[PDB]
This record gives C-alpha cells, sequence and structure tokens, in this order.
C-alpha cells in the first residue's frame, strides 16, 4: 500500500496566521503530469469534505485561503489567513493506485485570547441514588486554552481515581472548549459525606474557583 | 440536491454477517462509480470497497477481500455492502461515497454514515438522569449504554443555543456514558420547560426526561 504520513499530527495557529500541513507518500502519486493527492476537511459529526483535489485544485465552493501544493511524494496544504471555522481535522488521500489510502489526519486548533471557564456543579439525582450509585458532575463552560485542572474534594479531602473527564471539540464560532468531570461514588460512600466541591485551576482565572454543595 | 443515506448498521457477534444499504437520490446513480469508506474509533479513514459504473467491476483492499461484497441496484438507486466473517477491527462508521464524474479521482459526496460494532458484548440501553440547575446550567446524564451511538436533543430540536453534548467516555465496565448540558437565563427557569430527548437506536430506547 501507498502509506501516507501526515505532519504534524496537531497544530495550533493564531487567528489571521498561516497553517501549513504536510503529507508524505511512500511512493509517487504522479501520473502523466498530474499528482493524485486530495485533501479533505472533517468536522465533528460530519463526513469528510473535499477541499483540494489532484494536489493543487480547489473544489468549487471552497474559500481562497485554502491552497495545495507539491508533487511526487511530498504535499502541503496551506491555510492563510486562518479563521475560527477552520478548526477541524484535515486528511490527505491518494487516488493514484488501488487501494486508495488516507493519511492519519492533522487536527488544527485556532488560537484565541484566554477565556475563563464558567463553572457549575450538579449533585446526583434521587433517581440514580436509588440504583446505589452517585454521579456528581462539574461543568467548565466555554474556555480557552484547553488545559485545565479539575480537582474533586469531599469533606475537603482530595479525590483520586474516581473521576473521568470529557472535552468538546473546539467551537467553530468562538474557538472555545467545554469540559465535564464526573465523580462516581457508591451510595453508601456518598451518604457518608456532606460537602462536595469542584475546584478549577485555569489560565483565565485570577485564582482557583470552587463550586460546592452540601448533600 | 445530491443525497446519500446509509442504513443497516448495528451490533454483530465476531464471525457474523451484516448487509449495509445506501439510498441515493438527486443524480443519475447508474452513471457513477461508488465506494464504501469507513472511519475507525481512532478516527482512521479506510477505503473498503469500490464498484465501477461499468461491468460491475469491483475492487477491495486485502483487509476485506473475500469477506466483503459491494453491489448496486441501479433501478432502485441503491448501493450495498454485504459483510461476512466480521472482526473486531471492522468496527467503524461506514460511509457511502460518490466518485467525481469522469476522472473518478476524489469523493465529491458522502452520506452521514451508519455505525457497525463487532463485539460479543450485549446491547444495553441508557439510564437518563437529570442534572438540575446571570446564567443557569442544567442537563442530562446518559449513563451505562452499549454500543455507541446515542443522540441527544433538547425540547425536540427547538433549543440548540448553548447546548453542549459531550463525547462519550468508555467506563472500565465497557459501557459508555455522557452528559448533555445547556445554559439558559436563570430567570427563564421558572417559566420555561426543559426536556432532554435521548435516542439509543441499538436498544430501541427513546426517552424524554424533564429537568
Ligand atoms: C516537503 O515540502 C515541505 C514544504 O513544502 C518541505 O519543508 C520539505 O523539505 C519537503 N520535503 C522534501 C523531501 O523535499
Amino acid at each position: 500500500d501507498n502509506v501516507l504520513t501526515q505532519s504534524p499530527a496537531s497544530l495550533a495557529v493564531s487567528l489571521g496566521q498561516r497553517a501549513t500541513i504536510s503529507c508524505k507518500a511512500s511512493q509517487s502519486v504522479d501520473y502523466d503530469g498530474d499528482s493524485y493527492m486530495n485533501w479533505y476537511q472533517q468536522k465533528p459529526g460530519q463526513p469528510p469534505k473535499v477541499f483540494i483535489y489532484a494536489a493543487s485544485n480547489l473544489e468549487s465552493g471552497i474559500p481562497a485561503r485554502f491552497s495545495g501544493s507539491g508533487s511526487g511524494t511530498n504535499f502541503t496544504l496551506n491555510i492563510h489567513p486562518v479563521e475560527e471555522e477552520d478548526a477541524a481535522t484535515y486528511y490527505c488521500q491518494q487516488s493514484n493506485e488501488d487501494p486508495w489510502t488516507f493519511g492519519g489526519g492533522t487536527k488544527l486548533e485556532i488560537k484565541r485570547t484566554v477565556a475563563a471557564p464558567s463553572v457549575f456543579i450538579f449533585p446526583p439525582s434521587d433517581e440514580q441514588l436509588k440504583s446505589g450509585t452517585a454521579s456528581v458532575v462539574c461543568l467548565l463552560n466555554n474556555f480557552y486554552p484547553r488545559e485545565a485542572k479539575v480537582q474533586w474534594k469531599v469533606d475537603n479531602a482530595l479525590q483520586s481515581g474516581n473521576s473521568q473527564e470529557s472535552v468538546t471539540e473546539q467551537d467553530s464560532k468562538d474557538s472555545t472548549y467545554s469540559l465535564s468531570s464526573t465523580l462516581t461514588l457508591s451510595k453508601a460512600d456518598y451518604e457518608k459525606h456532606k460537602v462536595y466541591a469542584c475546584e478549577v485551576t485555569h489560565q483565565g482565572l485570577s485564582s482557583p474557583v470552587t463550586k460546592s454543595f452540601n448533600r | 440536491e445530491v443525497k446519500l443515506v446509509e442504513s443497516g448498521g448495528g451490533l454483530v457477534q465476531p464471525g457474523g454477517s451484516l448487509k449495509l444499504s445506501c439510498a441515493a437520490s438527486g443524480f443519475t446513480f447508474s452513471r457513477y462509480t461508488m465506494s464504501w469508506v469507513r472511519q475507525t474509533p481512532e478516527k482512521r479513514l479506510e477505503w473498503v470497497a469500490k464498484i465501477r459504473n461499468v461491468g460491475g467491476i469491483t475492487y477491495y483492499p486485502d483487509t476485506v477481500k473475500g469477506r466483503f461484497t459491494i453491489s448496486r441496484d441501479n433501478a432502485k438507486n441503491t448501493l450495498y455492502l454485504q459483510m461476512s466473517s466480521l472482526k473486531s477491527e471492522d468496527t467503524a462508521m461506514y460511509y457511502c461515497a460518490r466518485h467525481y464524474y469522469g476522472s473518478e479521482d476524489y469523493f465529491d459526496y458522502w452520506g452521514q454514515g451508519t455505525t457497525l460494532t463487532v463485539s460479543s458484548a450485549s446491547t444495553k440501553g441508557p439510564s437518563v438522569f437529570p442534572l438540575a440547575p446571570g446564567t443557569a446550567a442544567l442537563g442530562c446524564l446518559v449513563k451505562d449504554y452499549f454500543p455507541e451511538p446515542v443522540t441527544v436533543s433538547w425540547n425536540s430540536g427547538a433549543l440548540t443555543s448553548g447546548v453542549h453534548t459531550f463525547p462519550a467516555v468508555l467506563q472500565s465496565s465497557g459501557l459508555y456514558s455522557l452528559s448533555s448540558v445547556v445554559t439558559v437565563p436563570s430567570s427563564s427557569l421558572g417559566t420555561q420547560t426543559y426536556i432532554c430527548n435521548v435516542n439509543h437506536k441499538p436498544s430501541n430506547t427513546k426517552v424524554d426526561k424533564k429537568v
């Protein structure tokens, strides 16, 4: 197979600046004066969409800030100047020989000014506690950059091993993220304690923010 | 308007078989070369099968040759993928894709995908719990389901502003969980009704939960 390797695997670019994504093929995709490398954009929940075909041709309907170059085994996608809506994963794909093959994708993150999370805490519902399990949820809403520290405290004691986090894809309009942290306890354990607290450290916060409730 | 709509995906035991369908509309289907392309949980895209607009000529990668059969019914505008001796590594979202007319050298249209899961694990429907509430936040916890995916809307699709549905997380149990949240004016809490609508097609689960 013609194995395609993309670099970098992820890239962060400031608004208005240039994104450059590379794709290297293990054998040449040139045939009779053209180079059969395509580029697709993919956003979450959608199929990929072709932006560039045969190395350097824009598909109809694509903005002018996208362009493709290269030949043989070496190809580049350029985006300049990047906009918020360009946050996405980009894939190269060769069509010179069967089997058609895809690169592994490059995720493009659009850099923006720091934005602090709005923090919310949710106790477990009565319904769930009936099942013998308590899930306590902490929400960090519409922040940038993605790096954030979320610590759970129970009667002021630090928790470890009993939470999981999930993060949204970057927003196509305002380049922020949101994050959930779920703390999972047994009912018995949950009822042993009074104060449940989520403490959030983030670059946008003048100091750590704690949201809490009493059971 | 060109449209491709995949159907037929589901949960299958290893070694099992399943047939996917793609309904095509808005173009002369018989004139086009068509492929199936899949996307693994790791987000890797893999071309799976191709059928030309001539001779019923079919092509496959060695990973599925002998196990997968692509076919077409031009009179019914339908593309098919029959899969047999299924393996865990076949788990993926399966897309129907149209080749650009003439040179056929790129995919110019795709469907929305249908999900195939190859696993010995049982189907499990989700439990839906409320996350009860300047701005207020509220939501729904969709917990302990298999397999992916689940769909979540609010007030039947009328409420989309401020909605974040988080990517599912795999728990150590092998079951998935996710939350969906929405922010609203804390004054609207008294008057407005908020319902999360959860669909888990593999288990035939449709739930509406008032928060
Ligand atoms: C491939 O292209 C990029 C720029 O287009 C360049 O940095 C790199 O040196 C090229 N590789 C080779 C082997 O020419």
